[PDB]
């Protein structure tokens, strides 16, 4: 799966790629 | 009461609820709060979690894709003030893509000091239209609340009315409620912003939102100006200094903050103007022992090093990062993809800068009307130019009208060329003035400043056409303006006249019915107006139509919008004429004023005439059978291109011919109605028809100037005993027992009597009837009976008129001889 | 930002890992 | 006959008539004739001056501001042919600003071989609409005849009709006459161009215009192909060579012309292909002794040194100066300010060039549809570039659609950047294909090729939308197309549907009612059509609406124009039902077909029913007094910008949020009508009223599907003796002289009889009448007379019915006893 | 409304354009 | 002919002063 | 001609959009 | 409520498949 | 008198400037 | 040409003498 990722689809792409470990935010 | 416990500086919570438990011990957030990106969450993970201690948030609150959260009434049941010191894209309350969220529930939110509220993409969120944001936020027009369940579906909003206050929003009164059980608390206008108590009493002057006991600073919940020792104060008394624009601190706390940054990794705090500010402004320098900013013995500006040498300004938060800057060591790109005017908050953050080391670019700034927010912008060095060697890049600004006020504003561009394209409301006059002022007149090359796109939607013909001969008539207006000629008089393809009716004076510029007017022959050009409505004021101005010129300025000429009102005339016919006779001598006539007054209607004319009774009724025998007497398209685009091209082709052929040939060798009753639409009419005959002539006339003394009438008919009511016969019944008996009956006729009946009936009955016998018509009554002088049996009769006489049947006369007895 | 990388350009599976713990 | 005398090469006459006297001895002008700029001239200075010898002009005739000249019928009474070898701005007959000129008068002008005619600014010139230019000039659509007296005023044009031929021009026949006394000579179509004689006989095959004796080359007036020894020939026989494309000359004459130029100051003539041409074409070189062009042993092109290194092509005459060129040592500027397609004459002069040493510029070429006239253009060296370093400058071409056919055409631009601006019908696909082919892909900088001006009026979405689900109903059409998504799916702001009714298949592309369609939620997008007319074919296609992108290609998607026809249904009510009874038993009913057929109307339904006579007529006493029996708007640009800006603002906020949050950590009688609108109806009772039920029905066998009827009434004519009484008159006389009259009633009257009248008259006495009604006749079985004087009577009986009064019966005599 | 002038409309139009110098019609 | 010129067509101001003294 | 759907127009529109799978109204 | 949503307003195709099985 | 001269006005300007001697055309 | 000299630019009295005999 390789395509442009924008907005809501971008958010779902991040959630499927990762989320068992969680998103990253700076300390 | 006031804020207890910790202060919990701005924090971010992600991916779970585990780290959010550190908000328990703090009431005010000294920063921004963000709950977002929670997918492995359930609706049962929020019921047992509540933060009643939280009261006020300084920067903003952000909520982005937290699953399972249905309402904020449990998370933040006491949040009351969002100061909005630092916004999130010019917004102070962002709720974006909240799936599973059904209601806001922030039933204590009273004031949002700075910013706006954005609510978007919440398919289940309701109770949004039942919130009066005007009571919460000052600038409510900047809110963006779209794509929710309040408009996609018809989810109910039940505010208990048997208590939620109702306020007008657009044209109707609607109750305000955050949830199904919480009403939006609204305070009286006497409590402007300090808030009210449960019984509706204003809090202290230094209060905000809510308070426990009125008129007591120490019993409030949110301070309006500053917080100190559980008390709200207008200013921090010595030796306390302002901090973060919401609380007062001593020198020790600001020193500790400064030392915590110096001896570590930052916002190295200083002291200036009785405030503990992060960075000292221009012209001052921090000392060694004390932190107070002494003025410098030299003009040192605040340079602001922009990362990557390019900064894009697209919101209030992006501009706020340049607050206090004076010299920018980079390039600014101004791109507010908006629709709301941000100049108010843009001039506060920007406008303190003087120099720009790079280029200034304004691209797709829809909302900007002017670049005047650059109060002190003087120098654009252009040490780093836009691609193509540009230092001022203006493009696709749909509402940019003014660059600067060149009367008092100075500007100096050191290097780089200019660029102006697709600014439909920015005219070439401003561009050329700025070229002259900046000093880059001989620096731009062709097609850098466009001509068919800059100012194509703005009227800047900068040459006045003066009307020379105006006079008006019934439905025509004659117009004459002084002839106009460009240096190439063939470039004038004709004039264009714009007209539109205007009840009042001040009308917009640039409906607007258009007519094309040819140029004159070289006699003022002029034009005659036709198809007008009388007594109406119109807006008139003429705009020239000149051929485009690619090399030089195109050309321009237009006239000021003059206002001419056409004259008055006769009005229309009065409408709906109805006449009713409520009495035997009174008729009420009602009508509607004409739909075309054509001026001020002054008076009405009503005429009457009694209709003579029909002749045949006086000469009809109604005793015979059959006696039923009635009981009375803009110019398409390719087309204009054809005239343009033909006019240019004629000039092209003329120029070719000239170049080739020439070689440079070396009376009826009436009344006057005054401002009334009905009349009661006296002196009318009972049960008679009348003809009414009704006029509406707007001029009396200088001869009547008014139109034709409206016609209607009416009949008065009849009298009671008009048809009844009066006078004694006289009879004669001849030798042959012939009975000749006589009775006085009803001299004044309801119009006319058609017949009489005589009922004679011998005692013990049956009743006998005989009809006597008008002609029989006239011929026999009443009645004549022949061949009657002996005996005593009883005679009753009745008269029948147009009104109906009259009452019988008293019985009369006659006896004929038996012989 | 992530937008310029993914919505305008093309992101790979490895690139999206940089936005995770 | 043919041309006598001198040849008088092209000359120019100015400022007086003194130098016109050298035209006396020549019949053909071997060049152009220009009579212009004569101000000190009078109308009396032309009456005595005439040139009957002049026959034909090779290049053109020009007339510009000669005062006092009123007609050319005296100057050139025999001018017949204008070859147009060299034109004056693509015109062969120019008459410009001829003040005091009233009529053309060129009554011998037959053919204008090449060019056009321009007549402009002649305030007194008339007799212009009475000239059939189609008989004179081949391409009549290129003529420009404007601003004359034929349209400014109503000057009369009297062509003698009692002989001037009349030809149809637009839709009417009008007589053709040059002047008031000269008719425009028109030849039969059998004489295509050779002309006819006075009696209408075709001239020789090699003839043109006029001839003295038909079928004789030597008796002609103007040669069609070539002139030689007073004879018109198709080709020059040896040893004669072609010269100036109109006459044949020997080698000696062309040699003398060549030597007159070599030994003097020029057109140094040569010989090539049996022609005496001025300059030999590419690949040939003149020899020393002979003048014939031997082919060169090397590829030497014919270079054409353009003066000042810049040439502007604006007409046929400007392009013709480059005829035969192969390599251009300069720059071409193509600017045809026109309106007529000159590609036909542009490909003849241009299109033989391969290299351009400078730049090629196409500016304001309204009439050009393609640059395909450059047949052999291969190399654009660009050794001299347009200002701004440009080698191909296309600007403001309103109809430029195709640059070249890139399937077979090669192009190579050596130096210089590209430029494309304001080409509304030239799409970016052609520009990019030319960039790839030429090899200058990585040479252009931003804003050199515009985006919102190139192809903005041309549909080149170059992506196909396929309809997926179409089905039709009564007045609705359901449309479904496959969903389309740009890479940024938020850029899709929605679809736009264009529909328009089309009786036939082939319809134009790009009326056109528009509806905005939102994008779907990610369910095919689709749309439901409403407000349609039954049985009508519509043109359907969908064009996407995507947000503009300044960086890359904008985007594109559209569908082929599909054609769907809605179904048929019941038609409308038939209009204008009129029924006439011309006979006592025949009724003709006429009607118009319904205005809404909604398909093909197949048949009509007509119903009848006899109306029973009114009951009260059978029970009315009509002998009493009172016996009168009847004798039966696109959303304003302002709004759409708002939706565009809001849609972009939502995406901008989304992108800002995403960038901020994410951090990259390192049953009744009837009949059937067949195609008819009237009917004759038989078997009808005389003088009876009928009710008609008329339907128009378009389906019979598979159940009738048709609408309500129209109702009308008609009464048949009555019979002659229907009301007359038949049978003998029977009477009885009783003991008391009572006369009981009996007569047989008219069993079958015209509907019904209301009364009878009996006229009995005793001899010598007066006539006595007695009315007998229906009830009286039934009760008394006729008539009963009581109390009659003795004597003999005469009895006649008449019957009155609805039709009228019947004839009296025969007299009957009865005598009552005298006692 | 906006249409040609015929009759009384024409005579009023001509009286509007001229009449100070005079028109014959 | 004022009728034939602008009773079926439209006459502008310029061709109206031609009917004046 | 291009106005909202009310009544019979609505029922025909819904029969057009659906009816192969079924609609209740 | 189909009546209240597009008897006084206009309903597009999308909010019409929602009334389907 | 100094102004732009175009078309018919240009022709009249030439005629008023010269015309006693006449316009010039190349031999 | 005379057009470029006079209609676009400005011609003087002496310049127009170049177009006369």
């Amino acid at each position: 799966v390789n395509q442009h990722l924008c907005g809501s689809h971008l958010v779902e792409a991040l959630y499927l790629v990762c989320g068992e470990r969680g998103f990253f935010y700076t300390p | 009461h006031l804020y207890p416990g910790e202060v919990c500086p701005g924090m971010d919570i992600r991916n779970n609820l585990t780290r959010l438990h550190e908000l328990e011990n703090c009431s005010v957030i000294e920063g921004h709060l963000q709950i977002l990106l929670m997918f492995k969450t359930r609706p049962e993970d929020f019921r047992d979690l509540s933060f009643p201690k939280l009261i006020m948030i300084t920067d903003y609150l952000l909520l982005f894709r937290v699953y399972g959260l249905e309402s904020l009434k449990d998370l933040f049941p006491n949040l009351t003030v969002i100061r909005g010191s630092r916004l999130f894209f010019n917004y102070a309350l962002v709720i974006f893509e909240m799936v599973h969220l059904k209601e806001l529930g922030l039933y204590n939110l009273m004031n949002i000091t700075r910013g706006s509220v954005r609510i978007e993409k919440n398919n289940e969120l309701c109770y949004l239209a039942t919130i009066d944001w005007s009571r919460i936020l000052d600038s409510v027009e900047d809110n963006y609340i779209v794509l929710n369940k309040d408009d996609n579906e018809e989810c109910g909003d039940v505010c208990p009315g048997t208590n939620c206050p109702a306020t007008v929003i657009n044209g109707q009164f609607v109750e305000r409620c955050w949830t199904h059980s919480h009403c939006q608390k609204v305070c009286p206008t006497i409590c402007k912003s300090h808030g009210c108590t449960a019984e509706g009493l204003c809090c202290h002057k230094e209060c905000l939102g809510n308070c426990s006991e009125p008129d007591d600073p120490t019993k409030c919940v949110a301070c309006r100006n500053f917080y100190l020792d559980g008390q709200c104060v207008e200013t921090c008394p010595p030796p306390y200094y302002h901090f973060q624009d919401w609380r007062c601190v001593n020198f020790s706390f600001c020193q500790d903050l400064h030392f915590k940054c110096r001896n570590s990794r930052c916002h190295q705090y200083v002291i200036h103007n009785n405030k503990c500010i992060p960075e000292c402004p221009s012209g001052y320098t921090m000392n060694s022992s004390n932190l107070m900013c002494t003025p410098c013995l030299g003009p040192c500006p605040k340079v602001c090093q922009i990362l990557e040498g390019e900064k894009t300004i697209d919101s209030v938060t992006s501009a706020q990062e340049l607050r206090g800057c004076t010299v920018i060591n980079g390039s600014l790109i101004i791109n507010i993809r908006g629709g709301n005017n941000l100049a108010a908050e843009l001039e506060a953050n920007l406008g303190l800068i003087e120099e720009i080391s790079g280029f200034l670019k304004i691209r797709r700034s829809y909302a900007l009307v002017s670049l005047s927010f650059f109060r002190k912008l003087h120098l654009i060095r252009g040490e780093t130019l836009e691609i193509g060697n540009y230092s001022f890049y203006a493009l696709d600004n749909q509402n940019l009208r003014q660059l600067w006020d060149w009367s008092k504003h100075n500007l100096t561009i050191t290097q780089g060329k200019l660029f102006f394209h697709y600014n439909p409301k920015l005219c070439l006059s401003e561009i050329h003035k700025m070229e002259e002022v900046s000093g880059t007149k001989g620096r731009q090359e062709r097609n850098d400043i466009a001509l068919k796109t800059n100012g194509d939607q703005a009227s800047c013909e900068n040459e006045l056409l003066k009307f020379s001969f105006i006079r008006t008539s019934f439905d025509k207006i004659l117009l004459r303006w002084e002839p106009y000629w460009p240096p190439d008089f063939r470039d004038l393809l004709g004039f264009m006249l714009f007209y539109k009716e205007a009840p009042y004076q001040n009308v917009t510029e640039f409906s607007w019915t258009v007519v094309d007017i040819d140029p004159p022959q070289r006699s003022h050009p002029g034009w005659l107006m036709r198809g007008l409505k009388p007594w109406t004021q119109y807006a008139i101005f003429v705009k020239t139509l000149v051929t485009f010129s690619d090399e030089r300025r195109t050309y321009g000429a237009k006239s000021d919008i003059i206002y001419v009102q056409t004259d008055a005339t006769n009005p229309s016919v009065p409408l709906d004429p109805i006449s009713v006779s409520n009495s035997s001598s009174q008729i009420i006539l009602k009508w509607k004023p004409p739909s075309d007054p054509n001026g001020n209607i002054t008076h009405y004319l009503v005429y009457w005439e009694r209709q003579a009774e029909d002749s045949e009724l006086f000469e009809l025998d109604y005793c015979l059978k059959g006696l039923k007497l009635p009981s009375r398209c803009p110019k398409t685009d390719s087309q204009i291109l054809k005239e343009l091209e033909e006019s240019s082709f004629r000039k092209t052929f003329e120029d070719y011919l000239h170049n080739v040939v020439f070689v440079p060798r070396p009376h009826r009753p009436f009344e006057k109605v005054v401002n009334k639409e009905s009349l009661v009419i006296s002196g009318l005959r009972h049960f008679t028809g009348y003809r009414i002539e009704l006029q509406a006339c707007n001029q009396d003394s200088p001869d009547e100037r008014c139109s034709v009438a409206a016609y209607v008919s009416a009949r008065t009511m009849p009298e009671a005993k008009a048809d009844d016969i009066v006078g004694p019944v006289t009879h004669e008996i001849f030798e042959n027992n012939v009975v000749h009956l006589m009775w006085q006729e009803p001299k004044e009946p309801n119009g006319l009597i058609v017949l009489y009936e005589v009922s004679y009955r011998r005692y013990g016998d049956e009743e006998l009837h005989l009809c006597v018509s008008r002609k029989h009554f006239a011929l026999e002088r009443g009645c004549r009976l022949r061949g009657l049996s002996p005996g005593n009769y009883s005679v009753r006489v009745r008269a029948t008129s147009l009104a109906g049947n009259g009452s019988w006369t008293e019985p009369t007895y006659f006896y004929v001889t038996d012989y | 930002g992530i937008v310029e990388q993914c919505c305008t350009s093309i992101c790979s599976r490895y690139q999206l890992e940089n936005y995770c713990n």
